[PDB]
């Protein structure tokens, strides 16, 4: 299944996946059709692996080796360099949890979206590839919110996000969790990522806004 | 990242199995008890959290040692544990030495291995030889038949071909396969 | 970043230009100079500035002329003629 | 060097477009950019999100465009050329471009 | 937002200097402030 | 059979034991190093779900030995081990090669035991 | 039921300490992940025995050990090896004694025979 | 049916007889005090007929039996 | 010590501003204070939530204002100057300290 908005003059893809669920009902005057749309669900969930390497490997090939396994197509990834593997490693089950474990030792990002593998790093963001103000039909001012419930302590990697801020616009499905933008406000001005996105729509009643949660970053500019 | 209803759950349950759920672990014996063999042991691997804060586990007291014997503990091979060699440990699912305790796997001490050849204690081990060994005191078996028992001054090998030579520094004594007997 | 990079040649809006050169103005006389509609100098700065883009578009052109892709017309020939091929003139129909 | 044909592109005559486009499942993003005294498109390519486009050419009828790039890691390896549908001698314009608009622009993909 | 950092984030140019009390500047700055590089 | 809030968590939970909590499991020596005794073990154990679908352990590398020794490895008995015996294998809580790691029970090998008589080899 | 058991050997089961062992010995169990009997089962962890050790030394039956020496024992045959080179074996009507001192004193009840280490043969 | 390999059981006698279901394609479950023990995919008479005059309650509709889809060797 | 320019700062006149800002990947709070009869700009630095600010100093046109203060772990090691972008000879005053103002004030890292 795929979805399409806009206005009038130009849908944007805004969705993409397998109809995990499906159900009906109708009670007299209206039937209802219900849907659950889930974004690669099938490959996350049953691509299995068994890969073992020895010290001294280099980690560019293992991550190379375990993304070939999931079956998706190459988003964007941020190689490591010249790192090397300091342990024996083996893993198993499913590729996708493993590569999460990777994430956390590294300080690596690692998530598919509407089918693209994306791996970056942590703290650092990529160009204003989108720049948000009255005329592009922002809806309210931005409001400071944590991007997380719970704080951690801290000494007080410190390169770690810890901060961020919120915005709506109108509906714009060419946006995507990993990308930049530039917030061209009255008050905020300046750069931030982007961690998590929300589509909303009401055809004849309701909003057809799209909501983010933007997140600060203190690392270098990849 | 924290928004899914999944993603709590795989946190929580991370964050669960860390203070719970230990099983297998390796360590160094730091005391050692001959009577009833039992050791304790100080487990080596640790963590240390971006927050600045390290996990330690404490020293385990009276850990059973497993010797391979039988027939009701006649037979066995009890060699001379030291402190500080180097040991696999094992934690029971329940607290043996007691039927009310509530909890389960919580560092209940199962039982400790003899030594463990890891990285910075690994031995030389020979390609293909049984050999039982002590300070000075060697016992070589090899696969051809020949046997022998040495010592930095006498030494007692039974070749495959029928030939005994009982030896000393001060003199020696043989036997051919040809049936001689002789005393040097 | 609009100029000559390290792949290619590219092309500037009008709108950069003119943020650019009014910042400029800017500068010169401090943040209190009014450049927008009702200003002379405005009207002389954007006047000014759209002729820059002809330039800007001509030199665009002109870079693309010694390449395997955009030759055209007069200057395509001195591309293909290093390897001896040239153009058929007028040609008289025959047949049985 | 078996080539198979593989994805066809629109432009709907905006001076800047832009667009994501996946191609032999590598994902590119493509800029647009029309000429007014040279009246032609400039195409800019490269990564998503990438600071600056790895590549920029002038399009033109019947000349391969990446031929002097097959040598980059972020360059797709296959074939793209634009050539029309109609009269022969019909070179490439704003509106003309598009399935059934007088001009082919097409991507092509070698078979491995 | 007004002055230059941003203009490297925007990727824009530097606004020229307007030339007056050079050879002065230029020494100072250039060693004390460096580039945007 | 999928409607109550229980039956969730209980499928939730056998899934994730299934990818994570490795505490044993028997193997056969197929790599073996003589200096600093270490042997490369094969996992024999896998399943096969409804959906077409296996699961098979990678080889894990460089698990240490255990022999009976003791006074600071001054006695011991030191058999010579040879590649396909086969062994039980002992995964390790904490990355014992390593103080950063923060997974815990992913594949540590911990040690491996001299040998097991299990069925086809009595 | 039928929880394999584990001995020192190698070789492709060449070499191995075969003791004898006895019902009611003490022993520590441990379970496999998978029932590596079958490749269908779904559970895991459901008590699938993977081996079991020798046996364990635990409260109400330790016996004792010695503080310095490698003693293999049976019910009344006993090899011990010290480390000062010395080894002996021993049983309730022989000893077989090889000294550091090059000394050899092959003994019995009905008689013993010896070398010492200046060479010397005797015959009791 | 025998068993191929040997088996052991603690714990709660209903969580080990809700294991053996899946590896047998049998379902167990209590309902009203009562035991029922059937395999998957069988089914028993028409006990009961559903129709207007049974006092039905508009029209049937389909909807999946679980809320979420398994992978298939389709 | 070659330094890069890395950062900007502006001031609305208020005569008693204070804000959160981050340097070098670490983060510190300011504190500016106009003084009437001396008509200059007191600035205080330190950490995050601390007691008491770790480092107070007037400010001034060309001179550096951290130089004897580099020996402390939560000072920047980078250089902070104020300099002005007209007349040579004009000093710092309340609301003529901005990017268009007249005086830059700026902080440049080292490079490492």
């Amino acid at each position: 299944v795929m979805l399409h908005a806009g206005y009038n003059g130009d849908e944007k893809l805004i969705f993409s996946g397998t109809v995990e669920y499906v159900e009906d009902d109708f009670p007299e005057e209206t039937r209802t059709t219900k849907f659950i749309l889930g974004d690669g669900t099938l490959n996350l969930t049953t691509a299995t692996t068994a890969r073992s390497y020895r010290k001294g490997t280099p980690v560019n090939s293992v991550l190379n080796d375990l993304i070939a396994d999931l079956k998706l197509p190459k988003g964007r990834v941020i190689d490591f360099g010249n790192q090397t593997l300091q342990t024996s490693m083996a893993f198993t089950g499913n590729a996708s949890q493993n590569l999460a474990n990777l994430a956390k030792n590294t300080g690596s990002t690692f998530s598919v979206q509407d089918g693209a593998v994306y791996w970056t790093k942590e703290g650092s963001r990529f160009n204003v590839m989108f720049e948000i103000s009255e005329e592009g039909g922002m809806v309210g001012t931005p409001t400071p919110k944590q991007p997380s419930s719970s704080k951690k302590l801290i000494k007080a990697h410190d390169i770690k996000e810890d901060v961020g801020m919120t915005v709506s616009t109108l509906l714009n499905g060419a946006i995507l969790p990993e990308s930049t933008v530039y917030l061209n406000t009255r008050y905020h001005k300046g750069f931030y990522k982007v961690a998590e996105l929300t589509h909303r729509g009401g055809y004849e009643t309701g909003d057809w806004i799209t909501e983010l949660g933007l997140v600060e970053t203190r690392g270098e500019l990849i | 990242y924290a928004d899914r209803y999944d993603a709590a759950f795989g946190i929580y349950i991370s964050r669960f199995l860390r203070n719970n759920v230990h099983t297998n672990i390796r360590g160094k014996v730091v005391g050692v008890n001959y009577s009833g063999p039992s050791v304790d042991v100080q487990p080596m691997a640790y963590t240390e959290f971006p927050s600045g804060t390290t996990d330690r586990y404490p020293v385990i007291y009276d850990v059973p040692v497993l010797l391979p014997s039988g027939a009701g503990g006649k037979a066995r091979l009890t060699m001379p544990i030291k402190p500080g060699d180097v040991v696999g440990l094992s934690f029971s699912e329940r607290n043996e030495g007691d039927n009310n305790d509530q909890n389960t796997h919580q560092l209940f001490a199962g039982w400790a291995v003899t030594q463990i050849f890891t990285d910075g204690n690994s031995k030389a081990i020979h390609p293909d030889n049984v050999v039982l060994e002590n300070d000075k005191a060697i016992i070589t078996l090899k696969p051809d038949g020949d046997t022998s028992l040495q010592n930095p001054k006498v030494t007692v090998e039974a070749l495959a071909d029928g030939n005994v030579k009982i030896s000393n520094g001060t003199g020696e004594f043989t036997m051919s396969p040809s049936g001689e007997i002789k005393g040097g | 970043n609009y100029g000559l990079t390290g792949s290619g040649f590219n092309l500037p809006p009008m709108d950069d230009l003119v943020q650019e050169t009014k910042k400029t103005f800017k500068s010169a006389f401090g943040e209190d100079f009014n450049t927008e509609s009702n200003s002379v100098a405005d009207k002389l700065i954007q006047i000014f500035n759209e002729r820059e883009y002809q330039l800007w578009l001509l030199m665009g052109s002109v870079y693309y002329a010694q390449t395997m892709q955009g030759a055209e017309g007069i200057y395509l020939d001195d591309l293909l003629g290093k390897r001896g091929i040239y153009r058929l003139g007028k040609t008289r129909s025959t047949g049985t | 060097r078996t080539v198979v044909r593989t994805f066809d592109f629109e432009l709907s005559g905006y001076p800047d477009e832009t667009f994501r486009v996946v191609l032999d499942s590598v994902t590119y993003e493509l800029r647009f950019m029309w000429n007014e005294r040279d009246e032609s498109w400039f195409m800019s390519l490269g990564d998503i999100g990438a600071q600056r486009p790895t590549i920029t050419s002038k399009l033109t009828c019947y000349s391969d465009i990446l031929a002097p790039y097959r040598y980059l890691d972020n360059v797709p390896d296959g074939n793209l050329y634009l050539w029309p549908l109609g009269d022969i001698r019909t070179r490439a314009g704003r509106f003309n471009i598009g399935p059934l608009k007088g001009i082919q622009m097409t991507y092509s993909s070698l078979i491995e | 937002e007004d002055g230059a950092v941003d203009d490297s984030a925007k990727q824009k140019r530097q606004t020229p200097y307007i030339g007056k009390n050079a050879e002065t500047k230029e020494r100072w700055e250039n060693a004390a402030i460096g580039t945007t590089d």
